[PDB]
């Protein structure tokens, strides 16, 4: 955030004098990353079982 | 000198006949003999008198 601040009035002190701020901004970054499993089984072990 | 058969190399081809490509399929005997069970796991107990 930028900061105001009191100004006072005077040509000639430090005050009097409005001071410079600034806004700044960030980056945030969503990263698509994989999750996998592989699961083997025999094919008359399906066709034997009582379930899917 | 004279033209001999191998003198006119490819101008004689030589042909294909498919009347010996067959043979007659044999299925197999104990399955034409004897009672085909219907299994639907691999193992079925069958009790038998013993005594």
């Amino acid at each position: 955030l930028p900061e105001a601040d009191w100004v006072g009035e005077s040509a000639t002190d430090p005050e009097g004098v409005i001071k410079t701020s600034k806004v700044t901004w960030a980056n945030r970054t969503l990263v698509a990353e994989e999750v996998a499993v592989i699961i083997p089984v025999p094919e008359a072990v399906i066709d034997d079982a009582t379930v899917e | 000198a004279d033209i001999s058969r191998a003198e006119v190399a490819t101008l004689i081809e030589e042909g294909y006949s498919h009347s010996l490509l067959a043979a007659a399929k044999q299925g197999s005997t104990v399955l034409s003999a004897f009672q085909n069970v219907n299994m639907g796991t691999k193992t079925t107990h069958l009790p038998v008198l013993a005594t």
